[PDB]
């Protein structure tokens, strides 16, 4: 309809919510005006409705509000957002409304926020592999097109940095797989909730240095912004991925800067509507929102685009049994650590290879995809450094001077493989260099050793020194 | 104006009936005495306040007053050198009214109406002003104060008042639509001052202590954090940062602590000099105090007051560094506000909007383009106290998810004696990279690489004294006991830092570059030295070892020689050698 | 050495931990329990809206 | 159960101005009174001690006495594991300071005592370590006090 119709009779306001009693016509989960008594307009949510009465959730902050002329009136019956193939190369804040001095955008389509889920028989397996550039990753931890792959950081790492550079660096390769197809850039979708001026001036600069800011969108909520606009970010940040890889064929490439404080606004709204909380007062229904925004991701059957993810979230301390990763772990395709005692020794990316997790990682390499030895190796590499990490407890119980020759090996390779495998800094290594190191590496030890490596790959790649590439 | 009575009275809290009409977080006068209070809930005819002054004594059925306006500051001439209440009332002029006791209901303006301010205009009849535009100037002690136009005020020039001696309340520009501006305005303190745009900080925020302008450096712009357990050293560090850091206007937060640290800091602060400019140190200090047996709800004022004083002096082109001596009783008197409005805890009873408080609080700093076209800065260092020293509280690990630089305290480094006790293995910093043009050019050229390597001295140190602690030292090879030797060295030489010292009190960088200089060339020595054979015990016992001790405590203007001295010993002394 | 250092070292530390991680789990069990106690009360005040 | 991290003294140790702490282990060894000097604090210590006020040496003395002291528990620590057969001289000028401190300085009866008493009694422990060690101390009070046996027999 084209008409407008008000509700006066607010009987409650306290923190974000709002009660107003004779609005037994504003539908669940409807977008609402707020208007001050000075002419001020704010945003809200019906988040439970009756006969009696209605409940709002206040995007802003209530500040000027007063119960007497104060007024509410239904904007639409769903929330949708307004998208079209020209906001690329533009800047939105956590509610879509631009904040780069442009005229705002015409929409071709209005698509509802929340998304719809999606077939499973529509979907179809991910497959192609994506060289991230970094050795950690490419080797052992595979990252292919169409994954949710969070980052697990800690207070003072720089989980910002290793994103940048994989946004910066990622490529396909057509030639290993012999797909044959020429490469399109990745359409970069960013969604930062709670951010820093730090962190966004950092972000900012590195997207202008490597002139990807024609192909990006941005949804901006600092951290001096309302809370409660937080519960809107991801969504839209989603919608428009959604709509511009299934309908005009992108590869896009989502990034999210903190779950943590997502996490957080969802406790407040929570704890305002005394939920039945899970564990550490967070609400037990915080699975099914989290579930909500990271299964939006994937490959479609019958379609050239693809949607990746790339969440980023701060462990509350340096806990992995926390709420927030416990759930986030359950949730995605495994996650990438870091590590504070690899970053405190000067290595960078400070990843730690055996608490992260790739789950598919099979489907994307072998023979025809990336070489044929390359699960071996990887398997390999994992049970070498697991015995030299376990020798190294020895060494601190009993001295490293009553050890033989096999555990001094080991040791010797554990500290080779940290020093040389994991720290590379800020270059970009291609796939048959890092398998070149780890071969490398793999051939400070003695030939039978290598159980889970096969007979032939062994007579074909071992015995090159490390000091051929570094030396 | 809305006008109602009271209904209820428990603890602080207040529930006034009749009230239709109130809006949030206004000012309500509650009662006869008129003690000032806040609306934080609106319930039908009814409204939720919290008072900032005791509640003893009210009765049900007392007026209520309700003044239509948030909580404001009076931003204007005549605020530095002066100390105030929470709720920003000047304590020397309560004192002169109630005796020596704090008693409720007093009213004081906050900017003296009496005193003669020498006003020389700079704006003339027919000019276009606009938010943060500069009127005029008014001399201070030894500043400049400038008089700027509020941020919301926009019109053309009327008449201005000629050079001359005027008060603060008279109107010294009249606009064209018939505005008049004073000498001072009111600013919300809940709500940030607009700025241009925000810069990357590049400059150093000098402290005067070796460890934290070394290993862990801040930024002009940025934010620092400082946790520990009581008597680790939190108050004598922000004092030093308050007496020899390099900042124009420092802001003093004593939120709800000992009445004796203020009393300390009002007198010794009058007879001391300010490095920048000299005469008395007082004249550039703003004074907000807030003690332990101070009403709990006036804690969470105090800070935003303080952030807001902070904030108007950066728009005047200054460089503003702030201190809140304790955040976490400003989370108290959150979780007792909560408690009496019956909400549902988070963790430990903090209510769950804590960290949103915390971030809009420390996102207020940052180094910016004023709207005048001028350049500020405002840096916040905040200090948490944890329960038991537990790092993993809720307040301490929502700090550490904002701040750039965390300088973490150690009971047992503390217990030793061993001052500043900053514990260097769980300290960090994230400016240290954006500093080093800086450094090359201010300091000296290769200044990182001294201090990249003896960072790398510290972290060989930490890793043998795991093996020490279990085999013994006597076991271990010379090129080890070298290590322990020289990191001992620098531990008690360059680390340690005596704040009541008439020397070691202040170091600056070119002295810490020169002790770094010393060490490393002894260390270079002596590792030459350990491979022809020479015992530890022969180095231990050099004379030279006394020299490098000692150098912390000679003076900034017998240092430049002294050093020179000590270099041509050391070679003397190590070519002399066995 | 071995003995000294074990008995002298690692059992305090154990037993520290034993101590802490005892004293966070009764507090998170308080908690849920005030928590409880609220829950009871709101359902009890429900219960009596109009008679 | 002697534990510093209880919500009673964590809460009242930020709130007054210092505390003394009471130690068992030198109750077990029958010293009275058992304070314990290394998790003791005064705070308000530096305004009333120094030059017009007790004598000058007072805080250089206070300083030195307890990294010694502090060096001497470290070394007494050592000793427990590994053995008492590795020592140097010097960490055992340390363990001979660090004993000599328990039963001289903190041990007395009903017996009160002078500021200056305790003075020489303090600059009586301190000359058991060479000038190179007084490391706090200047050189100038070094000649002035330095140098006495115990006088008590
Ligand atoms: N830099 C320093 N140099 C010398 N002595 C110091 C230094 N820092 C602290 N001290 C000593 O240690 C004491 C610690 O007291 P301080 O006021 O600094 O503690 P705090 O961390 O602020 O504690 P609280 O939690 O009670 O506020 C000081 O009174 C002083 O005796
Ligand atoms: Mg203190």
């Amino acid at each position: 309809d084209l008409l407008k119709k008000e509700y006066t009779g607010i009987t409650y306001i306290s923190g974000p919510l709002l009660f107003v009693e004779n609005a037994k016509d504003l539908a669940y989960g409807a977008i609402v005006d707020i208007k001050d008594g000075t002419g001020r307009v704010r945003g809200g949510q019906v988040i439970e409705v009756s006969e009696e009465y209605a409940v709002i959730q206040v995007f802003e902050e209530t500040t000027g509000l007063d119960l007497a002329t104060t007024s509410v009136s239904l904007v639409e019956d769903v929330a949708r957002l307004g998208v079209s193939k020209e906001m690329l190369g533009r800047r939105f804040n956590g509610i879509g409304k631009p904040i780069d001095g442009l005229p705002p955008i015409t929409p071709e389509k209005r698509l509802p926020i929340t998304g719809l889920p999606l077939n499973p028989v529509a979907r179809r397996k991910p497959e192609q592999f994506i060289q991230t550039g970094i050795s950690t990753i490419d080797v052992m931890n595979t990252l292919v097109r169409g994954q949710k792959l969070p980052i697990f950081s800690g207070s003072g790492l720089p989980a910002n940095e290793i994103a940048a550079q994989i946004a910066r660096q990622a490529t396909v390769r057509p030639d290993l797989s012999g797909e044959g197809e020429k490469e399109e850039p990745f359409a970069v979708v960013f969604a930062a909730m709670g951010i820093t001026q730090r962190e966004l001036s950092y972000f900012i600069q590195e997207f202008e240095r490597t002139g990807a800011l024609s192909r990006s969108v941005l949804f901006l909520n600092k951290a001096d912004d309302p809370t409660i606009e937080r519960i809107l970010t991801p969504r839209m940040a989603l919608t428009v991925a959604e709509y511009l890889a299934f309908e005009h064929d992108y590869h896009v490439l989502v990034i999210l800067t903190d779950m943590t404080n997502y996490c957080e606004a969802l406790r407040e709204i929570g704890a305002a509507r005394e939920e039945i909380p899970g564990r550490r007062g967070y609400p037990g229904y915080m699975y099914t929102d989290l579930a909500t925004i990271y299964e939006r991701a994937g490959v479609v059957e019958g379609k050239k685009g693809s949607v990746t993810q790339i969440p980023i979230l701060s462990m509350p301390d340096d806990d992995r049994t926390h709420p927030i990763p416990d759930l986030t772990g359950y949730i995605t395709e495994g996650q990438i650590q870091l590590s504070r005692e690899l970053h405190r020794k000067g290595i960078y990316p400070p990843i730690d290879p055996l608490p992260s997790l790739s789950r598919l990682m099979n489907n994307g390499v072998g023979k025809g995809k990336t070489r044929e030895d390359h699960k071996q190796v990887s398997d390999q590499l994992y049970s070498a450094y697991a015995n030299g990490v376990d020798i190294r407890k020895l060494v601190a119980i009993i001295g490293e001077d009553a050890l033989t020759e096999n555990d001094r090996r080991y040791l010797q390779f554990a500290d080779a493989f940290e020093r040389f495998f994991i720290n590379q800094g800020q270059q970009n290594r291609s796939i048959e260099e890092s398998l070149q190191i780890a071969w490398a590496l793999l051939s400070m030890l003695p030939q039978g050793e290598l159980k889970r490596i096969s007979k032939d790959h062994i007579g074909k790649y071992y015995g090159q020194k490390l000091e051929e590439i570094w030396g | 104006m809305i006008q109602g009575v009271i209904q209820k009275i428990a603890g602080p809290a207040v529930i006034a009936k009749g009230m239709l009409g109130a809006r949030m977080y206004d000012i309500c006068k509650v009662g006869e005495e008129g003690l000032v209070g806040e609306i934080i809930r609106l319930d039908g005819d009814t409204a939720f306040v919290q008072v900032y002054e005791d509640t003893s004594g009210l009765k049900v059925g007392e007026p209520v007053v309700s003044t239509g306006l948030p909580l404001a500051v009076e931003l204007g001439p005549g605020m530095l050198n002066g100390i105030y209440d929470g709720i920003q009332r000047p304590l020397e002029r309560i004192r002169e009214k109630t005796g020596i006791y704090i008693t409720r209901g007093v009213v004081v303006h906050a900017l003296d109406r009496e005193k003669k301010w020498a006003w020389t205009p700079m704006v003339k009849p027919g000019d276009e002003v606009r938010g943060g535009m500069v009127l005029g100037t008014v001399p201070e002690f030894g500043f400049t104060h400038k008089i700027l136009v509020p941020p919301d005020v926009r019109g053309r020039v009327k008449e201005v008042k000629p050079a001359g001696e005027y008060t603060v309340e008279e109107p010294v520009v009249v606009l064209e639509d018939g505005t008049e501006l004073k000498m001072y305005h009111t600013w919300p303190v809940r709500r940030a001052r607009p700025v241009q745009r925000k810069l990357d900080p590049n400059t150093p925020f000098l402290t005067g202590m070796r460890i934290l302008d070394v290993l862990f450096p801040v930024a002009m712009g940025g934010t620092a954090a400082i946790p520990g357990p009581f008597g680790s050293g939190k108050t004598v560090t922000q004092q030093s940062l308050a007496k020899w850091s390099n900042a124009d206007v420092v802001v003093y937060v004593g939120c709800g602590e000992r009445g004796n640290e203020m009393t300390d800091v009002l007198v010794e602060f009058p007879e001391l000099t300010d490095p920048k400019t000299g005469g008395p140190l007082m004249h550039r200090t703003v004074l907000i105090a807030n003690t332990s047996n101070m009403p709990v709800a006036a804690r969470e004022a105090s800070i935003y007051v303080g952030v807001t004083i902070a904030e108007y002096f950066r728009d005047q082109g200054f460089s503003v560094a702030l201190m809140a001596d304790s955040t976490s009783r400003w989370a108290e008197a959150l979780r007792e506000i909560s408690s009496r409005l019956e909400e549902m805890p988070a963790e430990e009873g903090y209510p769950p909007y804590l960290a949103a408080r915390l971030a809009a609080f420390y996102e207020r700093a940052g180094k910016v383009i004023t709207l005048g076209g001028e350049e500020g800065a405002v840096t916040i260092v905040g200090a948490v106290s944890p329960p038991g020293g537990d790092m993993s509280e809720p307040v301490t690990q929502s700090t550490l998810r904002i701040v750039g630089a965390f300088w973490r305290l150690d009971a047992s480094l503390a217990f030793r004696r061993h001052f500043p006790a900053i514990n260097w293995n769980g300290s960090y910093s994230l400016f240290t990279s954006a500093l080093d043009p800086w450094y090359r050019e201010n300091v000296a050229e290769d200044y990182p690489e001294l201090r990249d390597a003896i960072s790398e001295l510290l972290q060989r140190e930490a890793g043998l004294q795991e093996i020490v602690q279990l085999v013994g030292p006597d076991a271990l090879q010379d090129a080890e006991r070298l290590v322990i030797e020289v990191g001992r060295i620098i531990r008690e030489d360059f680390l340690q830092q005596n704040a009541y010292h008439e020397v070691d009190a202040y170091c600056s960088m070119k002295k810490a570059y020169g002790i770094m200089k010393m060490i490393l060339a002894f260390y270079k020595e002596a590792e030459a030295a350990i491979k022809r054979g020479v015992s530890i015990d022969e180095i231990l016992q050099l004379p030279v070892l006394e020299r490098i001790g000692r150098a912390r405590y000679v003076s900034e203007e017998e240092f430049p020689a002294y050093f020179e001295e000590a270099m041509k010993e050391i070679q003397g002394a190590f070519k002399a050698l066995a | 050495r071995r003995v000294n250092a074990l008995e002298q070292v690692v059992i305090p530390g154990i037993r520290a931990q034993i101590r802490f991680i005892q004293q966070v789990l009764e507090q998170r069990e308080r908690e849920d329990t005030f928590r409880l106690k609220r829950i009871k009360g709101k359902i009890e005040a429900r219960e009596a809206e109009e008679e």
